């Protein structure tokens, strides 16, 4: 690993600097190096890992959708270029998803014993399978979808047993699993039911929160409301 | 394509 | 070259697709490959080359300024990390400038005989020396500044002899040379004089233009006005 | 730092 010679603390400091500089490819490479030190991640470090790769894969998903849309127009050939370049972006996206799933499998999920860490990592495993599902078309698409569902389901089971209904990790999980249902699993009723039950159970727990916890919870509850407004 | 709200940075 | 096996026409098509996908690193790599085919560039192709690298170096300049500002705060040590990471971004910026100057020197400028092409390339040579000057501090800073001034000056001499005062390439040159004067050469009076004379000579030529040429000219004249409003 | 207007994409 290219980050093998850098101190763990220096990798984390540099991930924070890369985030301020909007250098998300650098931020992800620093956090990959921090993970490969083999120590469990703190809550802040798990968030740095997630923010870095979400930004990198975000740019790739946006580029992929632009190229896929042009390819579809262009097949409704004018040569192989649009397909070749969509494939190049798709392969790069798949490699970033593969890298993140590799970090989770070696060995973040297996050492994560607290509900906060284990749910966080299982949610990420769900998300990166879901990003793979968005571009999957072959004999693999069913198996990728099932891998997303399995990770999200284990995260949901733990979150319901171990976390209050307003826990922002639990809320962000349920948000993401509901979007999975709506547009990957073709299960809009499941998506709506999950988003509604999640919203309503959080609403009833808000009275237990400080002003700071209340802001963190209601920010994610607003995303559930925004989706329900589009879906119903 | 209409991307629904998901957790964290809206980076796409 | 990694693009050596791809058709020139396919590289240009893919540069256009990368631009639609906001994949500017890809766009620059495709246009570098197109340049290394050894054929002169059309006006559209010169603009694709310029847009690609301007976007790439733009992100690097923005990151560099963030890190330089933190480094300066941090010296008004807390370890070598801020300096190391600023140096990493600086070295990457310098390599992109080096790559662009290498394309101009091998062999875009020497085969460019028309005023439109030759001024375009000499302006770019000025710009990439200016980006190098923004981060230069050593025994090289004077020589880099002089290289920027020399390229901008040859471009200005040709543009005044060969192009009307409203020519958008001539206008964008004078804009950039005036900013060079203001904040690289520490010559704010030269910057203001250049921006004013350029604005006033363009104003007096607008009557000769079609509605489309008038929009192209007045868009750059607005940038000269915006700078003069900050400077006077 | 206050970047003045220059030609083309304002990408910084
Ligand atoms: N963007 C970041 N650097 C961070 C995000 C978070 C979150 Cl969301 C929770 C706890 C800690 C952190 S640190
Ligand atoms: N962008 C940052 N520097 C930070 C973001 C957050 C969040 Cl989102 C929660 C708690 C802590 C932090 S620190
Ligand atoms: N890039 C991909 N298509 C995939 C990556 C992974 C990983 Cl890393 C584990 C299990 C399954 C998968 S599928
Ligand atoms: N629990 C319900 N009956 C519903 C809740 C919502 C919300 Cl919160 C937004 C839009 C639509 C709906 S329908
Ligand atoms: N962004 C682009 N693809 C292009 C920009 C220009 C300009 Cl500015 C002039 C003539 C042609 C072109 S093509
Ligand atoms: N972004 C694009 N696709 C284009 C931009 C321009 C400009 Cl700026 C001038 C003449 C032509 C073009 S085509
Ligand atoms: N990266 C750099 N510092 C420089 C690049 C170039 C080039 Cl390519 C030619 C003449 C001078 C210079 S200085
Ligand atoms: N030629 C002049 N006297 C000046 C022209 C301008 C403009 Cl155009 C903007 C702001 C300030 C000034 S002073
Ligand atoms: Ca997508
Ligand atoms: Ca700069
Ligand atoms: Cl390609
Ligand atoms: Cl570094
Ligand atoms: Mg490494
Ligand atoms: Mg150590
Ligand atoms: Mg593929
Ligand atoms: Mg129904
Ligand atoms: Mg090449
Ligand atoms: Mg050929
Ligand atoms: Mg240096
Ligand atoms: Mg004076």
């Amino acid at each position: 690993g290219a980050m093998g010679s850098m101190e763990r603390a220096s990798l984390i400091q540099k991930a924070k600097l890369a985030e301020q500089a909007e250098r998300y490819e650098d931020m992800a490479a620093f956090m990959k190096g921090a993970v490969e030190k083999g120590e469990e991640l703190s809550c802040e470090e798990r968030n740095l890992l997630s923010v870095a790769y979400k930004n990198v894969v975000g740019g790739q998903r946006a580029a992929w959708r632009v190229l896929s849309s042009i390819e579809q127009k262009s097949n409704e050939e004018k040569g192989p270029e649009v397909r070749e370049y969509r494939e190049k972006v798709e392969t790069e996206l798949q490699g970033v998803c593969d890298t993140v799933l590799g970090l989770l499998d070696s060995h973040l999920i297996k050492e994560a014993g607290d509900a906060e860490s284990r749910v966080f990592y299982l949610k990420m495993k769900g998300d990166y399978y879901r990003y793979l599902a968005e571009v999957a078309t072959g004999d693999d698409k069913k198996r990728i979808i099932d891998s997303a569902r399995s990770a999200y389901q284990e995260a949901m089971d733990i979150s319901k047993k171990e976390m209050p209904p307003t826990n922002p990790i639990r809320l962000g999980l349920a948000l993401n699993f509901s979007v999975f249902h709506y547009e990957i699993a073709n299960s809009p009723e499941e998506a709506i039911s999950l988003a509604k039950t999640t919203f309503d159970e959080a609403m009833a727990d808000l009275h237990t929160l400080s002003e700071d916890s209340y802001k963190d919870s209601t920010l994610i509850m607003q995303l559930l409301r925004d989706n329900l407004t589009l879906w119903t | 394509k209409l991307m629904f709200k998901t957790e964290g940075p809206d980076s796409d």
